[PDB]
């Protein structure tokens, strides 16, 4: 029997950690030399599907051939490879799939797709990850969006800031991310005044001209509010922000403190879990999401002798490439599309007794006005260069509402 | 104590809606004082950023920021900024606040149709609210504000059934060309829903609006009731708190905090802050009357944020805490098949000059998501 | 005495039903012959009242000029009392007057013809995706709404298991691309352009107009939701009812019991007893007919008096209806961003129109395709149970 106590209001507390990731993982102007043969092959696949009437590198195509499954004839289903109308079928009985072979093109499986716009994205991501897994990280970070050009302005209340106050990490899905107030080296900045005037003010530059065409579709900027010593999982808990608007974000710290171990299966420190944490290089606190990615990466190395690119890699292991482990495409597919292994890891991982959420309300408005667009863009371009349009500049106003916390504490009674 | 969560199925009174525009109206009284301020800013941009379109605190590059000092010019410190956008905005704001306190203390005598030019249509629960009593006040950072369904209005808006059809429907005008481009750098409008008696804190619970989209705002009412005295330290009045309530409203957490900070602003710096109400005798701040008030205000925030003034300990929490969660659903309001007659209708009635580049006018819908709002009440055990 | 107990669970939870629906009910080129005289009479009101430079319709409810204020009045048979509606805005008066006749012209059209004239599952949907496996139009159940045409729910189909998500994130959830043909929008009926969805259970009736959230037709909308369940004691403590067994009101929605469903069913039942016709905005009770000025000329004032007595609690619906004990809720977190970038638009639109080739002959525009992401940010299922003490 535990007692539940609710207390909402306003109090002085530390400002949430603001993680800033760009939509595209890398700049196309600095990575086109690495994705030259892939993009040249992707344009050929588009021409084969869109306008068939109107050299290539088949070493990339033979890794995962995008085939067409024409099964509208129940007595004769056929599978045709893309590489007197010569159009490609798009009727109700036809479909497009990816042929994933395991051992010498014998144990080949099909990842079926109904629309071509989805199969082309999944095929390009699988081929791009194959190239991004065989390049060192020290070289893979410099070919992404730097913090000097993204963060054009930073003003937390009355104290200014710049790209040097943002901790730079490399999220393998969104490239270089920047955390405003993390708290690993210096103490977290508290805020005791609600309102946009006392909150965080940011002016970000989203360069859409350097986006990867076949990899990054959305032209926004990812934002996440998390704790001070927690790893930012952008794909799970992450919001967007339109380009050319002022996104006001009112934060509300909604906490829930569980009773303890003898009353609920929750951990405090996080060292009681059996699986080892692969995020130990960041010195962050325990997180349930970090345990779900450490088990999957451990199961990934267990089946095939390689680790995925979208997850941390232990010391001594190697990422999944095509020149070393050609079976990683079938290996990763059998582990991603498997609800059985997902349920096993959830049972092994435990939750934290003190969880924290941020019930944030998003309100946007067109920031660059017709009267202020002249001098604003002239100042920002003068500081960056010595290139900016409505699609580039992003305005963010993060702050606390009238009530900034809502704690639900459980007490033994 | 013991927490008891329940749902109240009663006639939901519609909260007061504060509608503010995003362009501060420059008064003709301070037109000569503002044109001089713009000339100093245009000269500042041309000297620093070469942008071609005597004040006590000039903006200079050292970063870019203005110097703040005390009376005897002993503890001088520079308030620097990273970019010129934030530097010019805050520097213009500081001088705009000082010259805004020089306005006369008399009531306006020139009745101008300032509401009809902003609100193109009002309709609550299939009933027009164009001819309704409201309260007008000019926010420094934002524009003119209009609060509807206030305590002073006898006709209280009652929401019978939840949904968009039985809620507030507004159509505001987002002026693309602001009166002050050096300070107003955002187009749209703000809407804040608060209690019938509670004041309007546009910085705390403001909700921006994009020009040219229909924003259906769903309100979820959340209230918390707790006992006071021996069970808790909450207060159901302002007599228990020694802080004098400066707002003409009931007791609230932020109302007492703003009042407690304003008293410390008057005792130390000698002048009252503009963004907060003032008593009948103390006047607002101005660099001509008070030689140095920005330095005293900056150092006051340092002591206030460190809980040195004691405003967080003196201001207790109210026993009745009501909140409104806002969830919006956006959609482009001008349809390509209706821009012909809709934009032409506004040009005939409201004389709205249609602009093919940007939309301008924006529609807003406010309503309750659920009729049974959650009520959290505590009970002894 | 009761005691609340808030406990969270982390496991594979079920995915709710997403009632995707376009705000434009029917293509204007399809229902032009039904609304031909209504469109002509509407434009004549613009040139007369506002002075523009320039199933049958009833001329009994015209637009008049009351003392620059325009509107219309709804009188009774004896013409003793008239329920008038005044308007201060021009666009607001036309949309309300057009919708008044639109609800009466479409009420005398057979249901089978209305479903055929609205959008299909393959025309409204361009791309379906959920938890890796790609879905199609067969995975959506038809749901005809009188205002939004045909709505399609992702889950909630008969003789099929409920889809459940086991990995949180925007990629392992619902990822649909909607086709919103803005060129065939009704000029006077609907003002904005876009789609709207409703997050509900498989046994809950989706209220599109009440608790529906609109979606912009030009950009992507990511909706992160958290499941929050609540349970309350029924008989001795809160007097709440479960499964709708204690209340004698018949449920005409054919779904689970709710307070809004009980009030609407009670108002519909009281309406058929008062006047011979039933309201068109709500589903039709058994052995009844919809309302229209052609067959029921005195229903505009009949509904006015009933609604006037329903708010004042005089019909007897708020006292008999009781709140439901248990119910779920999804705290939606909406986030918008430009879906087609300047560079990806060159290859997305030509491919997105290749999938929808039979329904669309030209190239899809950026303002016609709306992408939607609905998923669980976390698998934390917060349950609030009230145990007796
Ligand atoms: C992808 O689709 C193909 C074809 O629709 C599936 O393959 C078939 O499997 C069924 C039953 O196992 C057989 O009756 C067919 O003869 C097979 N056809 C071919 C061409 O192999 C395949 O199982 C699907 N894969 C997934 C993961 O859904
Ligand atoms: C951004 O970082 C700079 C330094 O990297 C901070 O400047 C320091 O601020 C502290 C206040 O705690 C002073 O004690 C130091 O003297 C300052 N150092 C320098 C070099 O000026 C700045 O405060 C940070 N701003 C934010 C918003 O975090
Ligand atoms: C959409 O419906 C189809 C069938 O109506 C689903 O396809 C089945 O998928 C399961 C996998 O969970 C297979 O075991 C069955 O053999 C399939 N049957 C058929 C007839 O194809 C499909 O999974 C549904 N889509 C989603 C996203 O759930
Ligand atoms: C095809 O690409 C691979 C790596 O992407 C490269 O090693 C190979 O040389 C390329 N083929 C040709 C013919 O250039
Ligand atoms: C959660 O609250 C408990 C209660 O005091 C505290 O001991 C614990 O440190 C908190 N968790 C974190 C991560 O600070
Ligand atoms: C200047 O004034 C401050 C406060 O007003 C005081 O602390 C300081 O001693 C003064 N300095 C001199 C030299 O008078
Ligand atoms: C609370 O204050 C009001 C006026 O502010 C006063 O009329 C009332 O008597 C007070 N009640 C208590 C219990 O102090
Ligand atoms: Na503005």
């Amino acid at each position: 029997e535990v007692s539940v106590s609710l207390s909402v209001g306003f109090k002085t507390m530390d400002f949430p950690a603001v993680t800033i990731c760009n939509a595209s993982p890398f700049k196309y102007s600095k990575i086109k030399h690495l994705l030259k043969d892939l993009d040249e092959l992707m344009e050929a696949v588009l021409e084969r599907i869109l306008a068939p009437e109107l050299n290539l590198n088949f070493s990339i195509w033979n890794h995962t051939p995008l085939v067409l499954i024409d099964e509208r004839n129940p007595h004769h289903p056929m599978v045709l490879d893309l590489f007197a109308s010569e159009k490609i079928c798009n009727a109700h009985g036809c479909k497009m799939a990816m042929r994933l072979c395991s051992l010498n093109r014998t144990q080949c499986t099909f990842r079926n797709f109904t629309s071509a716009t989805q199969a082309l994205t999944e095929w390009y991501i699988l081929q791009a990850t194959n190239i991004f897994a065989q390049v060192p990280q020290q070289e893979l970070v410099e070919m992404s969006y730097p913090g000097e050009q993204m963060i054009l302005a930073c003003l937390f209340g009355a104290e200014p800031c710049n790209y040097r106050n943002f901790t730079s990490i490399f999220y393998p899905h969104y490239g270089n991310c920047y955390i405003f107030n993390w708290g690993m080296t210096e103490k977290a900045l508290p805020s005791a005044n609600p309102g946009t005037e006392f909150g965080l003010k940011l002016i970000l530059d989203i360069g859409q001209e350097d986006y990867v065409p076949f990899l990054a579709s959305t032209a926004g900027v990812r934002l996440m509010l998390h704790e001070q010593r927690s790893y930012p999982f952008i794909r799970d808990e992450g919001i967007y922000a339109m380009s050319g608007t002022e996104t006001s974000i009112g934060v509300l710290v909604d906490k829930l403190q569980r009773m303890g171990e003898p009353y609920s299966p929750c951990t405090v420190n996080g060292s009681e879990v059996p699986v080892q944490n692969f995020y130990s290089d960041y010195n962050t606190t325990y997180s349930i999401q970090a345990c779900l990615r450490s088990c999957f990466q451990d199961h990934m190395i267990r089946n095939c002798n390689c680790g995925h690119y979208l997850y941390p890699l232990p010391r001594g292991e190697k990422y999944c490439n095509n020149r070393d482990f050609p079976d990683w495409a079938h290996c990763y597919s059998d582990l991603q599309m498997s609800v059985a292994q997902r349920e096993t890891c959830i049972g092994m991982c435990k939750e934290s007794c003190n969880d924290t959420q941020y019930k944030m309300t998003i309100s946007m408005a067109d920031w660059p006005s017709e009267a202020s667009e002249d001098w604003i863009f002239h100042v920002l371009s003068q500081e960056r260069d010595q290139t900016l349009s409505r699609k580039g500049i992003v305005k963010l106003n993060i702050y606390f509402q009238e009530f900034n916390y809502r704690t639900i504490e459980e007490s033994a009674a | 104590v013991s927490l008891n969560i329940n749902l109240n199925s009663d006639k939901l009174v519609f909260p007061a809606v504060t509608i503010c525009t995003l362009n501060p109206y420059r008064y003709p009284e301070i037109k000569e004082e503002l044109e001089e301020l713009d000339r100093i800013t245009e000269q500042t941009l041309f000297d620093l950023y070469k942008y071609s379109s005597t004040l006590p605190h000039p903006l200079q590059r050292l970063k870019i920021g203005f110097q703040l000092c005390n009376q005897n010019k002993s503890d001088c410190f520079y308030q620097t900024y990273s970019s010129g956008v934030d530097a010019v905005r805050e520097w213009y704001r500081f001088h705009y606040i000082n010259i805004l306190s020089r306005l006369p203390e008399t009531l306006p005598s020139l009745e101008e149709d300032t509401l009809g030019n902003f609100i193109f249509a009002c309709r609550f629960n299939q009933v027009s609210c164009n001819q309704a009593n409201y309260s007008h006040f000019h926010h420094p950072m934002y524009g003119n504000c209009y609060t509807f369904n206030d305590k002073n209005n006898s006709n209280l808006w009652m929401s019978s059934m939840p949904g968009i059809n039985n809620g507030l429907s507004l159509m505001l005008r987002a002026e693309q060309n602001d009166f002050i481009p050096l300070l107003s750098t955002v187009t749209g409008a703000r809407v804040m829903v608060h209690g019938q008696d509670e004041p309007a804190f546009m910085d705390d619970g403001g909700f921006n609006l994009r020009p040219g989209v229909e924003t259906s705002i769903s309100m979820r009412k959340e209230t918390l009731d707790r006992l006071g005295g021996d069970y808790g330290d909450c207060t159901k009045n302002g007599s228990d708190v020694p802080v004098e309530n400066l707002y003409p409203s009931k007791y609230t957490q932020q109302v007492c905090i703003h009042s407690c900070f304003q008293e410390s602003m008057i005792k130390e710096c000698g002048c009252a802050y503009i963004f907060y109400p003032r008593p009948q005798n103390v006047e607002y701040c101005d660099y001509r009357k008070h030689s140095s008030w920005g330095y005293c205000y900056y150092k006051l925030q340092v002591d206030f944020s460190s809980d040195h003034l004691g405003c967080f300990t003196k201001c207790r929490k109210p026993c009745s805490v009501t909140s409104y969660q806002l969830s919006a659903g956006y959609s482009r309001w001008p349809s390509v098949t209706s821009q012909e007659w809709v934009f032409q209708m506004l040009s005939r009635q409201n004389n709205y000059t249609v602009n093919n580049k940007r939309n301008g006018v924006a529609k807003v819908n406010i309503f309750f998501k659920e009729l049974n709002y959650k009520t959290n009440s505590e009970s002894p055990s | 005495t009761v005691s609340v107990s808030i406990k969270v669970h982390f496991r594979k939870l079920d995915f709710p039903a997403v009632t995707i629906c376009n705000i434009n009910p029917y293509k204007y080129s399809t229902v032009r012959h039904l609304l031909a005289d209504l469109e002509q009479e509407t434009r004549e009101a613009l040139k007369s009242l506002y002075g523009f430079p320039e199933p049958r319709f009833s001329h009994r409810i015209p637009l008049l000029i009351f003392d620059q204020v325009v509107g219309f009045q709804l009188c009774s048979n004896d013409t003793s009392d008239c329920a008038t509606y005044t308007f201060s805005s021009g666009i607001n008066a036309i949309q309300e007057w057009y919708k008044l006749h639109y609800m009466n012209i479409m009420a005398q059209v057979p249901l089978e013809k209305k479903i055929n004239m609205s959008y299909s599952a393959e025309e409204l949907l361009v791309t379906c995706f959920f938890d890796g496996v790609s879905c199609d139009a067969r995975n959506f159940t038809l749901f005809h709404h009188p205002m939004h045409g045909n709505c399609y729910t992702f889950n909630n189909r008969e003789n099929e298991t409920i889809l459940s998500t086991s990995m949180g994130g925007s990629e392992y959830g619902l990822q649909v691309i909607l086709y919103i043909n803005e060129e065939e929008y009704n000029p006077f009926l609907v003002s904005s352009t876009g789609a709207k969805v409703i997050i509900h259970r498989q046994d809950e009736y989706p209220f599109v107009e009440d608790v529906g959230t609109e979606i912009e037709t030009a950009m992507v909308t990511s909706i992160g939701m958290h499941l929050t369940e609540s349970f309350k004691l029924s008989e001795p403590y809160s007097q709440c009812t479960e499964d709708g067994s204690d209340v004698p009101i018949r449920n005409i929605y054919n779904a689970a019991y709710s307070l809004q469903i009980c009030l609407h069913s009670c108002f519909q039942t009281k309406m058929v007893e008062k006047c011979g016709c039933a309201q068109y905005s709500q589903p039709l009770p058994p052995a009844a007919n919809y309302c229209n000025y052609q067959q029921h000329p005195n229903w505009m004032y009949c509904y006015y008096q009933l609604h006037r007595a329903f708010v004042q609690e005089e019909l007897g619906c708020q006292s008999v209806c009781k709140e439901a004990c248990s119910f779920k809720e999804w705290t939606l977190t909406t986030s918008l961003a430009q879906w087609p970038s300047v560079v990806s638009e060159k290859w997305l639109l030509p491919v997105l129109t290749w999938d929808q080739g039979r329904q669309v002959n030209k190239k899809l525009n950026k303002t016609d395709l709306a992408k939607l992401l609905i998923f669980y940010k976390d698998l934390n299922q917060r349950s609030i149970m009230e145990s007796p003490a």
